[PDB]
């Protein structure tokens, strides 16, 4: 089963122990910066507090209680469509440039 | 009418690099080894110079 | 009053190739 | 060069095409979507909509529209009046399909993305400040605000407080309620009629109906005065006249050209302008005066526009108004009305010389009247206007309630009542 | 003129300007050293080892 | 039509000549209105320092009365038929034209001949127009673009009559007499230097009969034109009270009849234009336009190709705040260099499309066509058809653009005008160094 | 578009002054104002 | 790479190839001159006398 | 990028400084280590031997080499000081990364009270370790043979460079070819310049990447293996061990780490 491996890897990655979603952990390049800039404000504020809490947690070398961990089946890929659209625009500019 | 630490041209840059610099609240012990290196450098220049007084 | 503004004569400083106002200055530009 | 072909589809959309065989083609989509369809809650929505072409649509991104229209040397323009919005694409006749797909994406499938819309609020301020560098823009805005209570009272420009607050939902609601087929006319100069029909078939099937039915414009009769110290005073004084396309409206056009409706001769003296001569009899300071005509579907404004020195503002206004009253008293010769008719007819024929002017005339005709009439009919309607019709017209202006808008140092400017 | 031709052929582009400078530096080093050396050995003629070596 | 058949179907400009040498040119349509005018090879470049401004003064007095139509009578006649009388003057050309109904062409033509032939030049009117022209000089001072282009002409063509302004200095305005103006008209308003153009519902045979009935009196069958040296130079007028700075930079570009004009115009279309009221902004194909929109570096920029008979101003004018002039220079000169060395075919294609669109869209209406006919017969001695312009554009590629922009822009001394808060306008040596690339 | 526009648009820039009646002539308004914008053209207003 | 390739970038390559090869000749001559590399310098007629 | 590249430059310069300084005592190990690592430069084609003899100032490592090495060793740490200043200048353009790999601008703190005291305690701990070394085992990390004066006519039976070169030494001793050995030794540090181009993960840090952590600690263990092997003679077991260790060193950085990051991306459904 591919999803067994996927849920195993999601547990082992351990950003759920900090209350983070997957899209919270993405490396922030220019595409991702524009994607975060296009978020609706409620999602942006949720992202900001989640990340601040995780930074506060790792500052103490602590993790959340297991009840508060992000469940694998409840991870919202909130940033995925904005990133896909940003990347589509970049790819279109490059196709024009050739 | 101003804080010297922020107005004075040399204190301005010292302040921005080592006092009022925004640093992440959660960088661990692995982030200490930058300053350690800067200290090591300094130590090597000090002892070395005093070695150079006799070598 | 901006039509009252004339560039002063620069003849004293000009290279001999461009002292005449009636001549194309391209014809000496490369040489200059 | 063929004849104008005009048809109206079952969805109520009008399509009119004239293939003149000119190297360039010009396509305009004309919509009943001016600022008269705003209410007090969405003021400035249509101004941002005017600025909103070249944003991302369902069929083409913003970059795609900008780059792909500039690739063919093309032009995309949006021109608004208080009652209409015209979207025009102009290019060479070989590239009209690309421009028409762009135009149809812009008008029928707009996306109004929240970040692009929030990055467009700054051009409301820029655009309005550039327009307000002309002192007449705000005087005409105030004249409409003071002449009307609700609908035509709305500015072509966004309220300052509404800048940064026109939401994408307001734009979507606006397009969904005003950009409907029985409110639209696609007019192509330099295209074939079946091509425009296929274009009108691939899109423009929003509702095939009348959208939001805007309110009737209610005459107010108020006065708005804007003291701002400007060296000159711009004053507009109007009464309600008539709706466009009527015998009374034509009488008001003839009256505008009897009184004087702009200069014919460069640096001249406006000798045939009776208003100008009346003002120049006693006012020896620099000035301008014209008759002002503003005809709309359900109403109109006729009056006088004056530009004068602050000190001589009252004298100019009284002089012009008393000349109009003298025409209302039955002092109007046949030669002056013949000259006014000649001015009006020549100006109408000269307005449609350009492709832009002819397209605008055909588009406004298709919206307001739903039918096209050749210039010869327009000219004989001007000819039919009698002397008593002009005398009304002048009486109706004199006896009619007045709305006034002035700007400048108004210490010597009269009020509507004095 | 000659300088117009030189500019049009060798000076207008910076790459060709630089190539002219490089070739000129090579040939200048050769000719300038040759001339300066001849001057120095004429001023000091008979005094140098080279002038007198052929006796030993 | 396929735009190749539409160009081939454009009506032909018909040209004839009177014995006096007056050329008669007309492009006929089926429109019920026409524009008919006289274009004269007369300008400020034909004036010296004592007469400078006389042509503008004569244009001022043109409609103020002739010996046949005193004062307002002429105006009344024009206004009584719905026609529009207009005039303009440049450094090389002068024009008087009427927009009339097609049935008013005889009278219009008559009205023109009188105007060019029999202007009263009455001294009382000369004093009134003296006052008017002084006030208009002060009005022109308020226009920063007009001032910056007068400055550009003054420094680029210093010592030559092309540095002169059209209106002349205000001292000449105060000193010009009736004898000055009568001499100017007698030496410059001649039939061999005039062209009677008409575009619209005008038959050429009828216009020719009108010209033979109204213009045949004119000069039958002499001081005219010396070349104007161009100078790399700068004129900087600093006024930090001005909100925005205007900067105009131009190299010596070709004259009217030079074919290099067609590729150079293409190149200018590659750089394009911009102001802050544009829809496209950051997405514009012009690199400078997109950088100016992204960074808000300027309020506007325009490229220009000003032509005179033998030289011209090829360059750019931009308006920006005090703290961005430098950037605007850097990105503009860079574009010039990028075109001289690495033009690239696709943007040459875009610029060619832009140029064709500009040429076709400009000639919309009787008045632009009448001006095209008159100015074209003055500058080329011919109306160049749009099919020919298309042939000349079609023969442009990136190699051609690279070569011509190299010939005119690369390593050339520009003339520079700065007006306003221009402290950050770069020093002339820095601009001059920006006119070449070390990488290339 | 391909053509630059009779007038480019500086916001925050004084446009022009009118000091004579000859220049003032034609500046009075006679028709309702229209507003025009364009992808690559200066915005205009007309009265 | 993908953002690269294409007709425009190959045309830019062709456009800058003469300048690139000219700078290559400049670097070549300068390197031959600075280090007195006889391996090439022995073939340059007048410079041959320096050895 | 900029601070990482400055750091690579700093690494090379610190290595050059320490190498030239170790010759200054002029013991047997000083002399013969200088001999081996300078003769490594003859493997450069065409200009190699001339480059070595020019660095020597003569036919071998001798008086000229020692005095010039003292001069370069004196001056180089000041160039390092300037490069560390530029390093920090580039770093402060973005601030510091953090262990999560996520931008932390919403949770920044002033440097002074917190990280001045944290850096001071770190310095005290470093001083503790250094002083244990200096005052209890001064010779633990050194070779006894450098207490013998240099003897150009008597090669030490073993010639091992300092321990902090041994990994590279092991890498250079893995491949028989002289020039390929030198190129591998330089590549084992120049490969640090490839880390940004080899990054294929969606996440900046390895905090949430278990398999990349596995590979990272394999790389650390392999570097420890190479240090051990470079300290050992070139003999039967150590040759094959060092060869596989060098291959693993490059095969992790260039191959295994990017593929594993791609697999981790897919496991996260991105
Ligand atoms: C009981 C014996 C075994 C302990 C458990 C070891 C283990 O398997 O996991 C280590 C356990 C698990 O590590 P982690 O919390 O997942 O990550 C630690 C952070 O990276 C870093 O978190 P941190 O920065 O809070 O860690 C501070 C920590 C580690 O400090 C360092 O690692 C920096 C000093 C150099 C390395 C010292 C190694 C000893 O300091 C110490 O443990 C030593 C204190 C004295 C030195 C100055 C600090 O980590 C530690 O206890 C620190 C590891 C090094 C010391 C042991
Ligand atoms: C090899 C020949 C040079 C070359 O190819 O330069 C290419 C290039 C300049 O090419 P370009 O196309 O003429 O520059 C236009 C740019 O947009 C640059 O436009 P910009 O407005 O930013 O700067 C214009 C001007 C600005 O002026 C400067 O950058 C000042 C140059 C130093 C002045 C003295 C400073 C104090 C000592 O640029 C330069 O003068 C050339 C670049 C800087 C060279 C500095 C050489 C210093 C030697 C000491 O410079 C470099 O690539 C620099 C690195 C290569 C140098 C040789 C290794
Ligand atoms: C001890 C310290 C002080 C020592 C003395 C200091 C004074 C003497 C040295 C400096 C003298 C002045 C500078 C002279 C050079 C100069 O101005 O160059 C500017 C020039 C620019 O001068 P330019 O602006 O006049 O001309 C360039 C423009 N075009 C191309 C259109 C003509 O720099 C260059 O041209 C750079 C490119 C060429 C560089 C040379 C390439 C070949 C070198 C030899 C082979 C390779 C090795
Ligand atoms: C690889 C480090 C950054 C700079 C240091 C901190 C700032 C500083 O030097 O402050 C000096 C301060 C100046 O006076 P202060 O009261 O700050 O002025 C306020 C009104 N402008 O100083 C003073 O006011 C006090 C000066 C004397 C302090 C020492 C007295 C005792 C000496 C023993
Ligand atoms: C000693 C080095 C030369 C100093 C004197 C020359 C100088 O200051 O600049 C020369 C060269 C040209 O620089 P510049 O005129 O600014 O043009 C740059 C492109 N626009 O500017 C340079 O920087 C040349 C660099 C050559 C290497
Ligand atoms: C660092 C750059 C390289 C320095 C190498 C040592 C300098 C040197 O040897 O210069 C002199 C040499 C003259 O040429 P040579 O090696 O004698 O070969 C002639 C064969 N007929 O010149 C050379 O060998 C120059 C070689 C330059 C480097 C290769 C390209
Ligand atoms: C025995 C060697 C030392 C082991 C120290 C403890 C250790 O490595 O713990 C793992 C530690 C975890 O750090 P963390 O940022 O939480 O990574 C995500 C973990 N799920 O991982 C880290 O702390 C890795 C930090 C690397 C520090 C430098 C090590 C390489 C240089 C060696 C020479
Ligand atoms: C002369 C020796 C060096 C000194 C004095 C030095 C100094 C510093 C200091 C003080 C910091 C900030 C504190 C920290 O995060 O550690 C730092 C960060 C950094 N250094 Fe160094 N450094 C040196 C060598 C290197 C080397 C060899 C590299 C690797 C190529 C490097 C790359 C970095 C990077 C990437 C950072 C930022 C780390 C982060 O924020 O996550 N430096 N350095
Ligand atoms: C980057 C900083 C430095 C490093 C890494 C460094 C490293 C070394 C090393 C490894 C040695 C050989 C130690 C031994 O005998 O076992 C040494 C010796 C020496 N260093 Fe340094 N050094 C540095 C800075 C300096 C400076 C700046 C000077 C001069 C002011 C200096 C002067 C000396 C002297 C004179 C010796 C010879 C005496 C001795 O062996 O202790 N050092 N250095």
């Amino acid at each position: 089963w591919l999803e067994g491996i996927r849920k195993w890897y999601y547990n082992a990655a351990g950003f759920n122990k900090l209350g983070l979603m997957r899209d919270d952990t993405i490396y922030e390049d220019d595409d991702v910066k524009e994607a975060i800039r296009r978020l609706p404000e409620n999602l942006y504020n949720d992202r900001v507090f989640r990340i601040k809490r995780a930074l506060d947690l790792t500052m103490r070398q602590q993790i959340l209680p297991k009840e508060q961990w992000t469940k694998y089946e409840e991870d919202k890929f909130y940033l995925e469509p904005y990133l896909k659209e940003v990347i589509r625009e970049r790819k279109e500019r490059e196709e024009w440039a050739k | 009418m101003t804080n010297i630490r922020k107005s004075h041209p040399l204190m301005k840059i010292i302040n921005n690099a080592f006092i009022d610099l925004p640093a992440p609240s959660n960088i661990s012990s692995w982030w200490n080894f930058g300053s350690l290196l800067g200290i090591c450098l300094i130590l090597q220049i000090l002892t070395g110079l005093f070695l150079a007084m006799h070598y | 009053s901006h039509t009252d503004i004339r560039v002063p004569d620069f003849s004293d400083y000009r290279r001999a190739e461009v002292l005449d106002s009636t001549k194309s200055s391209k014809e000496s530009s490369d040489a200059r | 060069p063929q004849d104008l072909e005009f048809t109206r589809l079952p969805n109520g959309l009008v399509i009119a095409s004239l293939e003149n065989y000119a190297p360039a083609s010009r396509i305009g989509l004309f919509i009943k979507a001016g600022s008269r369809y705003e209410d007090s809650n969405n003021l400035g929505t249509s101004h941002l909509l005017r600025l909103a072409s070249s944003l991302t649509t369902k069929g083409a991104s913003s970059f795609k529209i900008t780059r792909g229209i500039e690739a063919v040397g093309g032009k995309l323009s949006v021109t608004s009046t208080r009652e209409s919005m015209a979207y025009t694409v102009e290019c060479l006749r070989d590239d009209i399909e690309i421009l028409m797909e762009f135009l149809l994406n812009v008008t029928a499938a707009p996306e109004f993305r929240r970040w692009e819309v929030a990055a467009l609020q700054s051009q409301l301020r820029i655009d309005k400040a550039v327009a307000f560098q002309n002192p007449q823009a705000q005087v005409l805005e105030n004249l409409h605000a003071a002449a009307y209570r609700n609908a035509l009272a709305n500015s072509l420009y966004c309220p300052d407080y509404r800048i940064g607050k026109v939401t994408p939902d307001q734009l979507h609601y606006y397009v969904q309620n005003h950009f409907t087929s029985a409110r639209m006319a696609l007019i192509g100069l330099g295209v074939s009629h079946p091509v425009l029909k296929q274009v009108a078939e691939r899109f423009l099937n929003m509702r095939g109906g009348l959208g939001l039915s805007g309110a009737k414009a209610k005459y107010r009769g108020g006065e708005i005065r804007d003291q701002n110290g400007d060296s000159l005073v711009h004053a507009a004084l109007v009464a309600e006249s008539a709706a466009t396309g009527s015998a009374e409206a034509n009488a008001f056009s003839v009256l505008q050209h009897v009184l004087g409706a702009g200069p014919h001769v460069k640096r001249g003296s406006n000798a045939t302008s009776s208003l100008y001569q009346a003002v120049a009899k006693g006012v020896h300071q620099p000035f301008d005066v014209s008759a002002f005509n503003a005809s709309y579907s359900d109403s109109g404004l006729f009056g006088i526009y004056t530009i004068s020195q602050a000190a001589s503002a009252g004298d100019v206004i009284k002089s012009a108004y008393d000349q109009v009253k003298t025409i209302a008293q039955g002092n109007l010769s046949n030669t002056d009305v013949q000259a006014a008719k000649n001015k009006l007819k020549a100006g109408y024929l000269m307005s449609v010389e350009s492709s832009e002017g002819f397209l605008d005339e055909v588009g406004s005709q298709a919206l307001v009247a739903g039918s096209y009439v050749q210039p010869s009919t327009v000219l004989q309607q001007i000819d039919s206007v009698a002397d008593a019709d002009v005398i009304n017209a002048a009486k109706k202006f004199v006896s009619g309630r007045k709305s006034m808008a002035a700007s400048g140092n108004l210490g010597h400017t009269p009020f509507v009542d004095e | 003129t000659l300088t117009a031709r030189l500019y049009s052929l060798l000076f207008r582009r910076t790459s060709t300007f630089a190539l002219t400078i490089a070739v000129g530096a090579l040939f200048f080093e050769r000719a300038f050293d040759q001339g300066a050396d001849a001057i120095y050995e004429h001023i000091n003629q008979g005094k140098l080892w080279k002038h007198i070596k052929h006796k030993y | 039509a396929t735009y190749a058949q539409a160009l081939q179907s454009v009506p032909e400009t018909q040209v004839s000549q009177l014995d006096n040498g007056l050329r008669v040119a007309s492009e006929q349509s089926s429109q019920p209105t026409c524009t008919v005018g006289v274009w004269i090879d007369a300008g400020s470049r034909y004036e010296n320092e004592k007469n400078n401004g006389a042509g503008y003064f004569v244009e001022h007095l043109a409609f103020k009365g002739t010996k046949n139509r005193p004062g307002s009578a002429l105006e009344k006649e024009v206004e009584s038929m719905g026609a529009h009388l207009n005039a303009y003057s440049t450094r090389e050309h002068t024009a008087y034209y009427i927009k009339a109904l097609s049935k008013d062409l005889p009278k219009a033509v008559e009205l023109l001949a009188d105007i060019v032939q029999n202007c009263s030049l009455e001294d009382s009117q000369i004093e009134k127009e003296r006052d008017v022209i002084l006030q208009e000089l002060q009005e022109n001072d308020s226009s920063m673009r007009d001032v910056v282009f007068d400055y550009l002409h003054a420094t680029a063509f210093q010592g030559t009559p092309l540095a002169q302004s059209v209106e002349g200095p205000s001292e000449n305005v105060r000193k010009l007499s009736r004898a000055d103006l009568t001499e100017y008209v007698s030496q410059h308003y001649k039939a061999p230097r005039m062209v009677l153009a008409a575009a619209g519902g005008v038959e050429h045979r009828q216009l020719l009969d009108l010209a033979q009935k109204h213009f045949s009196s004119l000069s039958g069958t002499v001081p005219a034109f010396t070349p104007c040296r161009f100078t790399g130079s700068e004129i900087r007028h600093r006024d930090d009270a001005l909100p925005l700075a205007h900067v105009a930079i131009a190299v010596e570009g070709p004259g009217w009849a030079n074919p290099d004009n067609v590729p150079l115009q293409v190149a200018n279309a590659i750089i394009g234009h911009y102001d802050s009221t544009y829809g496209g902004g950051t997405h514009m194909s012009s690199t400078l336009a997109s950088v100016a929109a992204t960074r808000k570096l300027c309020q506007s920029f325009q490229t220009f190709n000003i032509c005179y008979a033998e030289t011209g101003l090829l360059g750019a004018h931009f308006v920006c705040d005090n703290m961005s002039i430098d950037d605007m220079m850097f990105f503009l000169q860079g574009q010039w260099m990028r075109l001289c060395t690495s033009a690239t075919e696709s943007e040459v294609v875009r610029g060619k499309n832009i140029l064709r669109n500009a040429l076709v869209s400009h000639l919309d209406g009787t008045t632009p066509v009448c001006e095209d006919i008159g100015r074209s017969l003055l500058t080329y001695g011919r109306r160049i058809p749009l099919a020919e312009w298309e042939s000349r554009i079609a023969e442009v590629d990136a190699s051609v653009v690279r070569e011509v922009c190299s010939k005119y822009f690369y390593d050339q001394c520009p003339a520079v005008a700065g007006l306003g808060p221009i402290e950050q306008l770069p020093d002339y040596n820095r601009i001059r160094s920006g006119m070449f690339w070390l990488r290339f | 578009a391909a053509l630059p526009a009779t007038s480019e648009s500086p916001v925050l820039d004084a446009k022009r002054s009118f000091l004579c009646r000859e220049s003032l002539s034609g500046q009075a308004a006679g028709r309702p104002l229209v507003a025009s914008v364009g992808l690559n053209v200066p915005a205009s207003v007309r009265y | 790479l993908s953002r690269f390739l294409g007709p425009r970038y190959r045309e830019l390559a062709r456009n800058w190839i003469p300048t690139a090869s000219m700078w290559g000749a400049v670097g070549a001559v300068g390197l031959v001159w600075a280090t007195d590399w006889r391996l090439i310098l022995d073939w340059v007629p007048y410079i041959n006398g320096k050895f | 990028l900029e601070t990482w590249n400055i750091g690579v430059v700093l690494l090379f310069t610190v290595m050059a400084t320490a190498f030239m300084g170790y010759v200054l005592p002029w013991g047997q190990m000083s002399f013969w280590g200088a001999t081996v690592i300078t003769n490594l430069l003859s493997a450069i084609p065409y200009i190699g031997t001339d480059l070595v003899e020019w660095i020597w100032g003569g036919f071998s490592v001798d008086k000229a080499t020692l005095t010039r090495f003292f001069a370069f060793h004196f001056i180089l740490p000041f160039i390092i000081t300037a490069l560390a200043a530029v390093h920090l200048l580039f770093l402060h353009e973005t601030g510091s990364n953090n262990p999560t790999g996520i931008s932390s601008d919403m949770d920044k703190i002033p440097f002074h009270p917190y990280y001045t005291i944290k850096d001071i305690l770190g310095a005290l701990f470093m001083m503790l370790i250094l002083l244990i070394l200096v005052l209890f085992s001064p010779d633990l990390l050194g070779d006894p043979d450098n207490y013998t004066p240099a003897n150009p006519l008597n090669t030490p039976p073993h010639i091992k460079p300092e321990w902090y070169f041994l990994f590279a030494y092991a890498i250079l001793r893995s491949i028989p070819n002289k020039l390929g050995g030198v190129l591998a030794l330089v590549a084992s540090i120049l490969i640090l310049i490839l880390m940004p181009m080899l990054h294929t993960s969606k996440q900046r840090s390895m905090m949430f990447r278990p398999l990349s952590q596995c590979l990272f600690w394999m790389l650390v263990a392999d570097l420890i293996t190479l240090t051990w092997i470079g300290g050992q003679p070139v003999e039967h077991p150590f040759i094959i061990i060092g060869q596989l260790a060098s291959i693993l060193y490059f095969l992790i950085i260039l191959v295994l780490m990017p593929i594993t990051s791609i697999i981790e991306n897919n496991l996260l459904k991105w």
